[PDB]
RNA sequence: AAGGGCACCACCAGGAGUGGAGCCUGCGGCUUAAUUUGACCAACACGGGAAACCUCACCCGGCCCGGACACGGACAGGAUUGACAGAUUGAUAGCUCUUUCUCGAUUCCGUGGGUGGUGGUGCAUGGCCGUUCUUAGUUGGUGGAGCGAUUUGUCUGGUUAAUUCCGAUAACGAACGAGACUCUGGCAUGCUAACUAGUUACGCGACCCCCGAGCGGUCGGCGUCCCCCAACUUCUUAGAGGGACAAGUGGCGUUCAGCCACCCGAGAUUGAGCAAUAACAGGUCUGUGAUGCCCUUAGAUGUCCGGGGCUGCACGCGCGCUACACUGACUGGCUCAGCGUGUGCCUACCCUACGCCGGCAGGCGCGGGUAACCCGUUGAACCCCAUUCGUGAUGGGGAUCGGGGAUUGCAAUUAUUCCCCAUGAACGAGGAAUUCCCAGUAAGUGCGGGUCAUAAGCUUGCGUUGAUUAAGUCCCUGCCCUUUGUACACACCGCC
């Protein structure tokens, strides 16, 4: 109806939006072996995981750190308080993980091996 | 009370979208709600066809970008209430629903 | 000399910087810390305002 | 910077409210999209969060077009201390519920 | 300068108005179905966003 | 380069003194010898200009002239 | 250098053309304040590059700091910020000049230090793309030959679209690529179903009927999920299953791999996507908050604003569009599609029905549609059927140019686009040369998307009508494999 988008535009923009957060969750948690996102979205509330291959890092102290990035995915898309919630997921067999070993190499490279 | 309700399905793997409604059917009919067939949209096709090269020199070569949306509708028609008995939608990510009333 | 009226070069084998060339020639054998490898290698405030505007 | 105090404290007060700040990166954009009540400029905005992140107080990201300013410790007690706060208050990130 | 003129100009439409939402370039933006992308940030994000090579 | 413009002059404020543009008289009393503004947002504290024509309002830059 | 093999970016046999003419557009050149720039099979309607402003990178000018932070000064007896009037300026830029107000530690000045940049270098790089090459090529293990590097496997031959297989055989067993795969098209009167697709049947109508037809004919007329008030999925949609495998027969073949023809069959080769080891100093730093170094950084190569330019014309070239006519043009009538889009975070801008005004371009109200719900049964063009013209640069062609009228935009001049009335240029099938192509194909022919406030002679798709020739070869042009020669190995753009 005329307040609502049409399908095709809802899920390009639906996309988007995965997209884009994975783009910024690539950039904030590289250091920590972040490897992918996966968002479950109902009409209600939305749900992300975080798979990564340190939860222990993804998460601050006290889920500072998870808490911060909740706030903040919050603030960008404007999602109203309390409508969607971010979980961090250790990915089993991080070796098969793409993702990971390439960001473990450039770690590596970075520290100067050869 | 007389109650019908029209929902929608939305997605773009056909594989999903048929579990979540064959399912959906499947509960229904335990619970001996008159359910019509579930109809299948015809499918959405957005295509985008860019060049594939970032420069411009080549030889003109183009993707062509394809993204299926697949519709289906579902309709229950109970001579009861119909809200109370179905209070679970058992969605999986990607699968997008829509209530609607028969009114509608 | 190297290149045509347009600018580009007649001979693109013909390597025109003095540091390197068309080979990659490694240095020192890829030895050192940033470098290739070698064999070696290999093997509240709104609760707060509140009672700060109270009174 | 030109930047009023009106616009700096109302800033720094959001900035202590929650522990994040966003903000699209349009020099040209009249209003901040949150506190447009304030009536200060997005480029005010980015302004004094490039001057906190110069002086280390708060940590810059960038996404596609957008800056992700996370607060600092060191940012905390110098918020603390330019708005006379006692060491009781502090973000949601900092604390929920506890 | 001042108030007045500084973004003066009207851009309610043009090239000028329209930009990428990733990389804030004016050219080969894509604007179907609400992309506002650009034809290589497209290219980039095609995989994520869900759009797959079939034929 | 070389442009055929010399170099623009940028303003200088004279650092003027201390206002002191109303006087008391026998042991202090009040004589704004300049005008006041009279709009509402500018209130009854700041003051009108003194030019030679006309009198403009620092802030709310309303002008009355005289002919 | 020799021998084999392959290919409509090779030919043959042809088809349609291009190069001949006009014009659009892109390069070079000339000119210019600038006419920004990249690129020279694998550049030249390419940078999705159809630029009025923006874009914009170039030129002519003028504002602004959006120069963080550190140190030291200056400073509430003011660091400093703006601004009415006049000049001044294109400017209603307090940009500056006279001018007095106003702003309150945010700034300002100096010294260090940032930062930005469509600035340079693609011959410093990443990624991506193009090409060699979509050719058929590429590599382990074990075993054999070797003192080694290595070689055999990976081959005389047959066969295949394919080192695809069969065979020979110091090799045997494999792997990548090919294939397989995914998508798409072709068939299911078989399954699941559908008031956002409908179809039959039936009921009310509306008309031709009356000779009377009467279960007569037409109806996209109204209805029968107006849910109690029919069924069904054939047509439509979209899911799962099937179906095709050289399977059957004859012939040829080592009688193997396979090849030819025919029957039954919807189909006996539907198109794409993906795509190896590698190489190209191939292209992009003008896609990027991809990026090293260099350049500039306050009179800016930052950023903004005004105007101009990207179009500029003795000339050359490339992709194209329209024509040269009667197989036609004009006028009228009849009659048929499929892709696919459609109201916006920012973002201002949607597709349009219906009625009314005007001759047209258009204008004004009134809806519908966030969509199999509305445009829309997409009444498309070509074509078909009738009229006139009549071999005449002619009723072909509509280039050039005058006048007028609308639309979008802040702005239409260097004419944005559209409409109307006028002039009517070459052009009478195009030299040397040269491009593309094998079946729903070429070609004719229109309609969508992208670009877009306005914009298609471009591109990407779709549909309609619909062929001639060929089922071969290495002649030309190339590429690949083997043998061979090598003083090359940064590898012939070599060495000397
Ligand atoms: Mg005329």
């Amino acid at each position: 109806m005329a307040v609502q988008i049409s399908k095709k535009r809802k899920f390009v923009a639906d996309g988007i939006f995965k997209a884009e957060l994975n783009e910024f969750l690539t950039r904030e948690l590289a250091e920590d072996g972040y490897s992918g996102v996966e968002v479950r979205v109902t009409p209600t509330r939305t749900e992300i995981i975080i798979l990564a291959t340190r939860t222990q890092n993804v998460l601050g102290e006290k889920g500072r750190r998870i808490r911060e990035l909740t706030a903040v995915v919050q603030k960008r898309f404007g999602f109203p308080e309390g409508s969607v919630e971010l979980y961090a997921e250790k990915v089993a067999t991080r070796g098969l993980c793409a993702i990971a070993q390439a960001e473990s190499l450039r770690y590596k490279l970075l520290g100067g091996l050869a | 009370a007389i109650h019908r309700i029209r929902i929608t399905l939305t997605s773009r793997n056909v594989k999903s979208l048929e579990k979540v409604c064959a399912d959906l059917i499947r509960g229904a009919k335990e619970k001996n709600l008159k359910v019509k067939g579930p109809v299948r949209m015809p499918t959405k096709t957005l295509r985008i066809t860019t060049r594939k090269t970032p420069c411009g020199e080549g030889s003109k070569t183009w993707d062509r970008f394809q993204m299926r949306i697949h519709k289906r509708l579902i309709d229950l028609h109970s001579p009861s209430e119909i809200v109370k008995q179905i209070t679970s939608i058992s969605i999986e990510p990607g699968v997008e629903v829509e209530v609607t009333i028969a009114d509608a | 000399d190297g290149f045509d009226s347009r600018g580009k070069r007649e001979f693109d084998r013909h390597s025109g910087s003095d540091r390197s060339g068309l080979k990659h020639e490694d240095k020192r054998g890829g030895s050192g810390s940033h470098n290739w490898g070698t064999v070696k290698d290999e093997l509240t405030l709104d609760e707060w305002k509140a009672i700060q505007n109270k009174d | 910077m030109l930047m009023p105090k009106k616009n700096r404290i109302a800033i720094y007060e959001l900035l202590f409210k929650e522990g994040v700040m966003v903000a699209k990166k349009d020099v040209h954009m009249p209003k901040h999209p949150e506190l447009a009540d304030k009536n200060v400029p997005n480029l005010h905005v980015m302004k004094a969060m490039q001057s906190l992140k110069s002086r280390g107080y708060v940590k810059e990201q960038f996404a596609w077009r957008h800056f992700y300013w996370y607060l600092t410790n060191e940012g905390i007690q110098y918020l603390r201390d330019y708005l006379h706060l006692p060491p009781e208050i502090v973000p949601a990130t900092l604390r929920r519920s506890r | 300068g001042h108030q007045q003129l500084y973004w003066s100009h009207p851009r309610k439409f043009g090239q000028g108005s329209r930009s990428c939402r990733v990389c804030s370039n004016r050219h080969g933006l894509i604007r179907k179905y609400g992309l506002n992308m650009c034809r290589q940030c497209f290219r980039q994000y095609a995989k994520d966003i869900g759009f797959i090579k079939l034929d | 380069y070389t442009t055929p413009k010399k170099n623009k002059h940028k303003r200088k404020k004279v650092k003027l003194a201390v206002l002191k543009y109303y006087k008391v008289d026998e042991n202090g009393k009040i004589s704004r010898l300049r005008r006041e503004c009279p709009s509402d947002e500018c209130g009854a504290g700041v003051f009108m200009a003194s030019h030679f024509d006309r009198h403009y309002c620092g802030k709310c830059c309303l002008t009355y002239c005289f002919n």
